[PDB]
């Protein structure tokens, strides 16, 4: 919900490798392991801000006990986030992903790159040698050719 | 994936020493028969219906040869059938051995012989005066009867003795002195294998056989040391013949007691781990006083133990897979089955009540002990199934005769001791014969699981092999 | 301190829904038996505000709100002694089955 | 190994329906009286966790569970001698009555 | 009837077949809280606040810790969706998969569910600012000339 | 005559609304002290069908239904008599701190 | 029939789950859930009126003892309704509806929806700035072009 470590047991019981309904109860090692991997995956899609943005925060790993705790995440990309996570640490106990959880992976990764691929569209503007009409102020305001850039 | 389960012998934990214990069949006897698509079908032990009434408890039961007809002694009365001939003292279990011209029942530690013509002699030295050889007689714990002699062995002694041939009442003129020497063991008890006296000790059972000696002052019978077998019978009855030889149970002079039972002089186990487990579970006063027998009826050869707060039953027949054990029992609760002293007279069985001052004839149509409900159990054992799903629990029963439409409660546990839910299935419907006890939906086995079926009925149940689609 | 308020009428729910039971049926009867046996039943009494207790035939009725009903009103049931109770909702499934209850009335002390 | 774990806590449900009494109002009167007149209120007490007896204004409040309320924080309510409960939820109406909670006043009873 | 978050969770286990009522064996409440918080997550990753799909869903909150007592408050006819649907998403919790019935019934679910959302948000944009109205319109005596969008 | 047929399963609500607190927990203790504290907790049994009495560990979990589950399904909880509790919900919270079960029953005249 | 404990008595029946055939009696969990399935797939089919109708009455299952009672369903969609209650309830118990009951269902479907769908092609009005020609009365009468929606 809102830890890095209730995520991370999302995806572990999404594996079936630790949950309650299995009677296993997590490792901490499995627990460190896979909130590394956690770290991972989100600072690749993050890309340093030009690839897909979600709101997650790195912690740092360096004043904390642990990176594994609290996150920015958007209440809506939980999903996505533990379940790509899941699909990113099955091959760890050499496990793999049932389909429906690869599946639900790319649509919800779909689903966050949804709002910023419509906000990354925009259009360019007009082209410095395209000139303005006879019909404007600007015509009057010796403005005339549009702005380069 | 239709997957069968056992229910002749069932499975799981024990809260206490958290060790796995066979969980038993409880008033079910499993029969070796290949039914539909088992190969045996589990049936309820035949109820008890009261024949006639009877004077205080049932103490003792023996089949009296001479007379063809049964002799039982209940409470402080004796009785030959429906009639009451004798008297007996005492209150605690006697232990009797008939005889052509006498029947005899060792009680309060004097041999009594009731003769058929209706007076009473007990067994006394020779008059002094008389000049044959006098013994120290002291006190009868247990006695047989062999060509003609009765041999009682005398009480906290290995010294056992024979009466005369001409007068019973009296023990042998010349030689009648006798004891089980092998070993420094008193005999607890004494009985007679083919021609053999036993002298059932502590530690030993000894054999003895007549070596047709004439002359006056020779020992009638010589031991046979070939035959010794090295234990012993924990009480004074815990003793019967069993397939043409006596199973018993171990003194804990050799070790923890166990069932056994002699073959061509040596002794051979026949109490799996959970049966020693629950006689371990006595005290040594309590063990003692444990009463064994036999019980034959149908192909079924069982042998009775009533311990005093279980009633174990060994089940000759079925034993193919491995010893079968079934623990009877009377009432909801966990209390002693009251059927006691069993013996086949006529056409029916009939047996005494360890409660109540009846007589009870077993009939098979019926499992209601004395007009009153009854509880079977069955119990599957433990398997390991890890994410798996079941829907389809079908026991098949044969639906028949019956009172009301007995429903039977079946539960299923995850860890093998304390269970869940009891879902309630009609398994017999009045006057109907081809009802299927089927339950769907059973649910998801998240490691382990284990079945209870649980009846309460009285008419007989009779559950064969249940299968389970474990999809 | 004396007499501390509680409610009687004690309220009837499912057992995996914090649902009531609608119109459902209670059956009382003997320590672990099936308590639909006319043979294994027990028979259970109204103990009215008067204290007059009255005997009610036998299946109990669920009014929408988990509490026992018999001609419209809410009524308190009281049985001889211990009891193994079946609930079953309005379908007849089994709501849940008990072997062992024992719940003394705290009422009537000073009988 | 002997009594079997209860909620002790009292939850006030409607009697024809499976909802809380929610802001509703109980009322503790003498024995077989209306407890709505005010002449027909008895004194009554909460008992803190410590044993703290202390006297409250008569028409009790109940939170949105059915639980009762003092100051938002759950309470138990007593009271020195035996009482008629009439439990009336928030829009008005008699959901409930009792005449004698315990069918004995132990106040006169303790003589 | 289904009108707990908690009631769409226990009528999806059963569903695939695991705690389904009249069952010997049930699965523990924790499975059931965590599989509501599924559910929370699943619905939330559909909303998408006002752009993604509109259920009528209804989120926990702390002053009801309980979130499986909670009303969820979708529609009459949206809870079989969600039914059948948040099947398929618990049936790897156990590694059991979602047979194909469920499978197609989930899909038509959600495809019902964005229906009338879908036909509700057609709603072609205005004129653009370029386009004139034509003498046609009496607007034009009142010097409106061309459109105005936005 | 003088045992009340009952809700046998006891419903544990929440304080704040009518809920069933989905995975409650429930410790159980000494009188008047703190039963999370494992030194404080007292023996609970479960009291299963075959009249046994099997011990579990004190943390007893609470289904969506209010009722008091195991491992698996419904169980008949059982103490001592002198139980404490202390209800809290999978967030962490508190609900209830009943300090002496005994001291909530309707007449404590007989106490 | 003319209840809903016998339209989803038959679907079991189909399913091959309990009938008399089988010698199986429903279990009244079986009733009461099948009941409740049917009732979730009739509110999806109907859809608040958009949607596909077919007469049927959804009781309340609050003031009754149980929803499962009489239903307005039209007689010729009794088939379908029970086909499609039993094809959807066949994963309850493991159970993989034979192909017949499919095609069933899916026939059944399609005939329930083809009165609605006849009845609703309708056809749109005239565009507002279509004309009456010189041939009408409307053209004396002043309305000329054709009345907006």
């Amino acid at each position: 919900i809102k830890t890095k470590g209730d995520l991370v047991r999302a995806a572990l019981r999404k594996l079936g490798v630790a949950s309650d309904a299995t009677l296993t109860d997590v490792e901490p090692q499995s627990m460190q392991d896979a909130v590394d991997d956690l770290e991972a995956m989100m600072a690749e899609w993050y890309q340093d801000g030009k690839g897909i943005i979600t709101g997650y925060v790195f912690s740092d790993d360096e004043n904390p006990p642990a990176e594994g705790d609290d996150h920015g995440l958007r209440s809506s990309a939980v999903s996505a986030v533990f379940h790509n996570l899941a699909c990113r640490i099955a091959p760890d106990y050499a496990l793999e992903a049932t389909a429906k959880i690869i599946a639900t992976a790319k649509y919800g990764k779909e689903l966050l790159y949804k709002q910023t691929a419509i906000s990354r569209a925009k259009r360019a503007p007009y082209p410095s040698r395209m000139p303005t009409g006879s019909g404007n102020s600007f015509a009057n305001l010796n403005e005339w050719h549009y702005f380069p850039g | 994936p239709i997957q069968q389960l056992p229910m002749m012998k069932g499975m799981g934990k024990d809260f206490k020493n958290a060790d796995y214990i066979d969980y038993l069949p409880v008033n079910m006897l499993a029969t070796p028969k290949e039914i539909l698509n088992s190969s045996g079908y589990l049936r309820s032990f035949p109820g008890i219906t009261k024949r006639y009434d009877m004077n205080g408890v049932s103490r003792g039961v023996e089949y009296n040869t001479a007379q063809n007809a049964v002799y039982r002694v209940c409470g402080g009365k004796l009785y030959k059938g429906e009639s009451e001939v004798g008297d007996v003292a005492g209150s605690g279990r006697v232990s009797m051995a008939h005889g052509r011209t006498s029947q005899a029942v060792g009680v309060n530690g004097q041999l009594v012989e009731y003769r058929y013509d209706g007076t009473v002699k007990t067994v006394s030295n020779w008059p002094a005066d008389s000049g044959f050889t006098q013994y120290e007689l002291g006190s009868v714990r247990d006695i047989t009867r062999l060509r003609g002699r009765y041999a009682w062995s005398k009480d906290g002694t290995d010294s056992w003795f024979i009466t005369d041939l001409e007068d019973e009442s009296h023990p042998d003129r010349y030689s009648a002195q006798y004891r089980a020497e092998s070993q420094p063991d008193g005999i607890i008890g004494i009985g007679t294998w083919r021609d053999f006296i036993v002298c059932f000790g502590s530690s030993t059972i000894e054999y003895f056989s007549l070596t047709g000696a004439t002359t006056a002052g020779a020992a009638l019978y010589v031991a046979q040391p070939s035959l010794m077998v090295q234990k012993s019978i924990a009480g004074t009855y815990c003793k019967t013949p069993f397939a043409d030889s006596y199973a018993f149970i171990s003194h804990p002079a050799t070790g923890a007691p166990s069932v056994y039972i002699i073959g061509s002089g040596q002794a051979s186990p026949i109490a799996t781990a959970s049966i020693e487990k629950i006689i371990r579970s006595y005290t040594a006063e309590e063990m003692a006083t444990g009463v064994m027998e036999t019980l034959r009826f149908d192909s079924h050869e069982l042998l009775i133990i009533h311990l005093p707060r279980h009633v174990l039953v060994y089940d000759a027949s079925s034993s193919q897979n491995g010893p079968q054990w079934c623990v009877l029992k009377t009432g909801l609760y966990d209390d002693v089955y009251r059927g006691v002293d069993f013996m086949y007279e006529g056409n029916q069985i009939t047996c005494g009540d360890k409660s109540e001052a009846v007589v009870g004839q077993l009939q098979f149509d019926i499992s209601s002990q004395y007009d009153k409900q009854q509880e079977h159990l069955l119990f599957t054992p433990l398997f390991k199934a890890d994410n798996a799903r079941c829907f389809d629990l079908e026991v098949e029963s044969s639906t028949g005769v019956a009172q009301y439409a007995d429903r039977l409660f079946l539960s299923a546990t995850t860890d093998g001791i304390n269970y869940g839910r009891e879902q309630m299935i009609e398994q017999n419907e009045p006057f109907v014969y081809d009802k299927r006890v089927l339950w769907k939906r059973v649910g998801r086995i998240r490691r382990l699981i284990g079945f209870k079926l649980r009846v309460i009925t009285k008419s007989p149940v009779t559950l064969s092999g249940c299968q389970i689609r474990l999809e | 301190a004396n007499v501390v308020v509680s409610n009687p009428r004690p309220i009837f729910t499912e057992s995996r829904s914090f649902k009531a039971v609608a119109n459902g049926k209670i059956y009382i009867g003997q320590i672990d038996t099936d308590p639909v046996n006319p043979a294994n039943q027990i028979p259970v009494y109204i103990e009215n505000e008067d204290g007059s207790h009255v005997q009610i035939t036998q299946p109990l009725i669920i009014n929408a709100a988990g509490k026992i009903v018999y001609n419209g009103q809410l009524v308190k049931i009281v049985t001889v002694q211990g009891h193994s109770m079946a609930i079953y909702d309005a379908n007849g499934s089994q709501v849940d089955y008990i072997a062992n209850v024992l719940k003394y009335d705290p009422d009537q002390y000073s009988i």
